[PDB]
């Protein structure tokens, strides 16, 4: 194959607009690489270097070889080193690497950034058999000062790339190192030279571990990094605390006598700048900071014996660095609805970290500047002040949390009337932090009143500040609601009014109406008895609610237009689905709205959406009407079969579900839908698409069905005892956790389907009798396992199924299975110490009783 | 006005899901394999004229991962999806990242956390802080209830265009 016709390929694989022309070309490329890899990777070299082929082409050449050398997978990467080493020709390989360093010094970047992957990955290769020993040298030697800027940059980037994914190397980590340092410190060198060192010494952190454990390299190294967060340019500077913080992260136990002798006074420094792309830099590493501190705690927390021990810097820290993030706090963005993050998000983000890190030492410094912030004339101190106080409600310890939501709360809720939107907006905020984590702290008699009609002005106000109040209501019936005397529904009426309010908003800016409905939902979810007559105004509401998005169909408007309908329909489907999960007392009374409205939802085109959603809120229905669901079950019964056939999708296991519910609720009755079922579901568990946890959903439901079902289940007898004896002779997957936990699960739901089939076929011994050596079988597997037979439950099943089955046969037709001894040992160790209940017991002695008349037959 | 947009995660985190929404309004339940990419344009219309995106929607699937980063050659922004009803996909967006920018030298990404309307997330919004250490815009997202549905184009349209007052309604 020519070098031109691959080069063309490689271009037509991406660059093609074409689709037909990219999935061929890509194929050829593929098929290619399998039959002559030799030839492949050779003429992937060659694209590289040629001058001829657009840049995305050349660029492509080398990393599809790469991908061809190096993988994700850790068998692919072995079977692709072999196959480098075997395949490739001693000649080809010199051919393919000489023209891959060339390539690393393309003038032309982004073609040596492609050579410097495919580089790395030959030496991921080559290196860990001693082979390629040249690399190292040419790869510090084109680090010299003397070379051109662009042969130090993209060589530096390869020294990255091979540290990272690496497994020689070992006894050049010393000129490793300083070549990578080097690259960075002097000023005087190129700022895509001095980036490409500092980035190259972070992917590396990992592969210098005995370097950074040397006071020597490691002193140098931290000399140069901190050289570089004073650099006048601003992506150097982000570059070098980009690796201060992988450092902290990475050897926070080296870090305090850099601390104490520089990082820390550089820190605060740089914290005060006026550029907010260098205080956010350094927030990030106090956050770091306070990262690494706080999984500390939770490491001597379980184990206490560590060598590992807290420097505090955060602790330390606090009365200079503090105060300078309440101070970054104050620089939102002017625009009400910028919502680009910036220096005073980090801020927030750094003060829950220092809160959850230091606790209650956090209080003094936080609460002298709110005081004085929270009534002054900007709003920008206003906003910094609830910012700050929501930001320290989590890590505190509860007391000190209560006392000063005690204090403060009066001057928060006040501040729902201010004129600023971002003030409003992030009290609203604060006030579910109070509530998510200090919900006690609020007196139901005097403060939660406040509370509430902080949260009702809010949903009136603009959609951002309606959103908060929303969530904040949440919250609020969360951490309130449970505790025994809860004062929350007090309020229901006037919240629920609101709310509802709020979701009949003319559209859904700023998440306002979406934000509504999860509030309703909530309330739904949390509702009692106590509080029927506005659960019941809420069901009333959304019923209606989505009636009316029914009224025009999708296929009318635009597609912008059709989704935030949608979006819409979703909404009121959650609440729908609580109100039925609770008390479908109140839709009961108008089964046929919902049903009406459920079958019109599912009837549609592009229903795909909410046919899952429709699907369980459908099912909760039905179990609550009981025999009630009968006169649906008719036209329901097309969806039933389409959500029993999805065997991929969890809908298929409630739609097992929901036959188990109405097969026990209607009885004989369901013999007039049994078969339609059970045609579907005797092929479900062999679908090689079905999941784990439908096999014993269905294997059950078998059980079900054969009870309420009785003669009528004869037909599928044979097929399902099939299944449920290939079932019980399948081992554990592995050895694993759920590997026998679930081969349990499967054995248990086995032993569901023999149960009900024995219980439905009372009135049929003639049907049953071919299998009882199958279940006697079973019952022998129980015998023989300790995780069968020691759970009581199973147990009594067993001895039960010993029993009844005896029961049915009084002509000694099948009495030479009592005479085992297995079975006279295994019905005495039924009746036998505590391990089994009196149940269990009482059943036993039925079971012995009854095989005692089968061998005196 | 057009824009390459790669879109990247691990695989079933509904990235095609997101896309074919965008694209045509159906809702894929299924979840398929992505095999290689499959390239569509997104176009939106904004209040200064259209923005068309033209997505490359990879594959997640180690199995099936075509060109894999030779897709992001060219790519002038980017998605980052991880589902939050799974630990290890959020585990693995540095990764994402990484292989990313070590193509695209400097674009705007947006990271998303899909499937918010699932119950119990097992990422909830403490854990993430990926977007708050590379500069990053990040959205809790959601395929199936729209949650957010055209905010991570608008974000990046807005950053692509230079103009912070771009609205698409
Ligand atoms: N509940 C819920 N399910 C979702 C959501 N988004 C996507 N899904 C489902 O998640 C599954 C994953 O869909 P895909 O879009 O094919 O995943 P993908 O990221 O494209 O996978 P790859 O192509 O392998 O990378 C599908 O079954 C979707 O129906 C969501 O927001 N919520
Ligand atoms: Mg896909």
């Amino acid at each position: 194959m020519s070098t031109a016709e691959f080069a063309q390929l490689l271009e037509n694989s991406i660059l093609s607009p074409d689709q037909n022309i990219r999935l061929t070309s890509e194929t050829q490329l593929k098929k290619l690489s399998n039959d002559n890899f030799l030839q492949f990777a050779g003429l992937s070299s060659q694209v590289l270097i040629d001058e001829n082929t657009k840049l995305e082409g050349r660029i492509l050449a080398a990393l599809t070889l790469k991908n061809e050398l190096v993988s994700k997978d850790s068998v692919k990467t072995q079977q692709f080193a072999q196959r480098w080493i075997t395949q490739v020709s001693p000649e080809a390989k010199n051919q393919i690497k000489t023209n891959a360093l060339t390539a690393l010094v393309s003038i032309e970047p982004r073609i040596a950034n492609a050579a410097a992957q495919l580089i790395a990955a030959i030496a991921d290769i080559e290196l860990p058999h001693g082979a390629w020993p040249e690399l190292m040298k040419i790869m510090v030697d084109n680090t010299g000062a003397e070379q051109p800027e662009n042969v130090k940059r993209a060589s530096l980037l390869a020294l990255g790339y091979m540290c990272e994914s690496a497994d020689a190397l070992v006894s050049s980590s010393n000129n490793i190192l300083i070549a990578i340092v080097q690259g960075a410190q002097s000023t005087e060198t190129s700022k895509a030279v001095r980036l490409a060192a500092l980035n190259a010494l972070a992917d590396s952190l990992i592969f210098i571990k005995n370097n950074m454990e040397r006071e020597g390299e490691r002193n140098y190294l931290m000399q140069v990094v901190c050289e570089a967060t004073q650099a006048e340019d601003i992506e150097v500077q982000a570059a070098a605390f980009g690796c201060l913080c992988k450092i902290m992260s990475k050897y926070y136990t080296f870090m305090k006598p850099y601390m104490e002798q520089a990082l820390y006074a550089l820190t605060i420094a740089t914290m005060k700048s006026p550029n907010d792309k260098v205080a956010s830099m350094t927030v990030e590493f106090w956050s770091t900071i306070c990262e690494e501190e706080i999984d500390i705690a939770y490491e001597l927390a379980q184990f206490p014996q560590s060598p590992l021990q807290s420097y505090n810097f955060a602790l330390s820290s606090i009365k200079d660095v503090v105060p300078n993030l309440l101070n970054l706090l104050t620089r939102q963005n002017e625009d009400p609805e910028d919502d680009d993050w910036n220096v005073s998000m980090s801020a927030g983000a750094c003060l829950q970290l220092f809160a959850q890190n230091c606790g209650n030492h956090i209080l003094e410094p936080v609460l002298e500047f709110v005081e004085q912030n929270i009534t002054a004339d900007n709003w920008r101190n206003r906003e910094a002040a609830v910012m700050a106080f929501g930001s320290i409600m989590d890590g505190p310890d509860k007391v000190q949390r209560t006392y000063y939501v005690h204090q403060a709360l009066p001057s928060i809720l006040n501040l729902m009337n201010d004129q600023s939107l971002q003030v409003k907006e992030t009290t609203a905020w604060c006030i579910g932090r109070i509530a998510d984590s200090v919900a006690e702290s609020i007196d139901p008699q005097q403060h939660l009143p406040g509370v509430v009609q902080a949260c009702l002005i809010g949903l009136q106000d603009h959609p951002k500040v309606a959103t908060n109040c929303s969530w904040t209501i949440i919250n609020l019936v969360e951490q309130l609601a449970e505790a025994t005397p809860s004062p929350i529904y007090n309020f229901y009426p006037a919240l629920v009014d609101g709310l509802i309010g709020a979701a009949n908003r003319i559209d859904n800016e700023f998440n306002a109406r979406a934000s509504a409905f999860s509030a309703l939902t909530t309330m739904v979810e949390y509702a009692t008895d106590t509080v029927a007559e506005t659960s019941a105004s809420i069901s009333t509401f959304v019923m209606d609610k989505l009636g009316q998005t029914m009224s025009v169909d999708e296929n009318q408007l635009t597609l912008e237009d059709a989704q935030s309908l949608q979006e819409l329909q979703s909404n009121i489907l959650t609440v729908l689905a609580a109100v039925i999960r609770k008390s479908p007392s109140s839709v009961e009374p108008v089964a046929d709205m919902l049903m009406g409205l459920f079958f019109r939802l599912l009837e549609k085109k592009d229903s795909a959406f909410i046919e899952d959603d429709v699907f369980y809120a459908i099912s909760a229905l039905a179990a609550s009407l009981g025999k009630g669901f009968e006169k649906y079950l008719e036209t329901f019964s097309p969806y039933l079969l389409k959500a029993l056939n999805q065997v991929d999708s969890p809908v298929s296991i409630t739609a097992v579900g929901f036959i188990a519910d109405i097969s026990n609720s209607l009885e004989e009755d369901f013999r007039r839908y049994s078969d339609a079922m059970m045609n579907v579901l005797a092929q479900m568990i062999s679908n090689p698409n079905a999941r784990r946890e439908l096999k014993p959903a269905v294997l059950s439901v078998f059980g079900d069905i054969a009870s309420n079902i009785g003669a009528d289940f004869i037909p599928y007898l044979n097929d399902i005892m099939a299944l449920c004896v290939a079932a019980q002779n399948t081992k554990p997957e592995n050895g694993t956790l759920e590997a026998l936990d679930y081969q349990i699960k499967v054995l248990e739901a086995v032993l569901d389907a023999y149960v009900g089939i024995v219980a439905g076929l009372h009135d049929k011994p003639e049907a049953l009798f071919p299998y009882v050596g199958t279940i006697f079988q079973f019952i022998a597997q129980v015998a023989e396992d300790p995780q069968l037979y020691s759970e009581d439950a199973t147990s009594r099943a067993a001895v039960g199924l010993i029993g009844d089955i005896a029961a049915m046969f009084p002509d000694g037709s099948i009495k030479q299975f009592y005479g085992q001894d297995w079975v006279i040992d295994y019905i005495k160790r039924t009746r036998s110490g505590q391990l089994f209940s009196q149940a269990t017991k009482d059943t036993a002695r039925w079971a012995r009783e009854q095989q005692k008349r089968q061998l005196s037959l | 006005v057009q824009f390459k947009l790669v879109l990247v995660g691990d695989g079933g985190t509904g990235k095609t899901t997101f896309v074919k929404r965008h694209l045509t309004g159906e809702f894929e339940k299924k979840y398929v394999p992505t095999l290689g990419v499959e390239v569509h344009p997104l176009v939106f219309h904004t209040n200064r004229g259209p923005i068309k995106f033209n997505v490359w929607d990879t594959a997640g699937q180690e199995k099936f991962g075509g060109l894999r980063d030779g897709y992001y050659i060219q790519a002038q922004c980017a998605i980052i999806m991880f589902d939050v009803t799974s630990r290890v996909t959020y585990k693995n967006v540095p990764n994402w990242h990484r292989d990313l920018v070590r193509v695209c030298e400097n674009i705007p990404i947006v990271l998303c956390g899909n499937k918010v309307d699932i119950k119990d997330r097992k990422v909830k919004a403490k854990s993430i802080v990926f977007h708050r250490k590379k500069n990053l815009q990040y959205y809790d997202i959601s395929a199936k209830s729209n949650y957010n549905f055209e905010k991570p184009f608008l974000w990046l349209a807005r950053k692509l265009i230079g103009d912070p007052n771009l609205e698409f309604v």
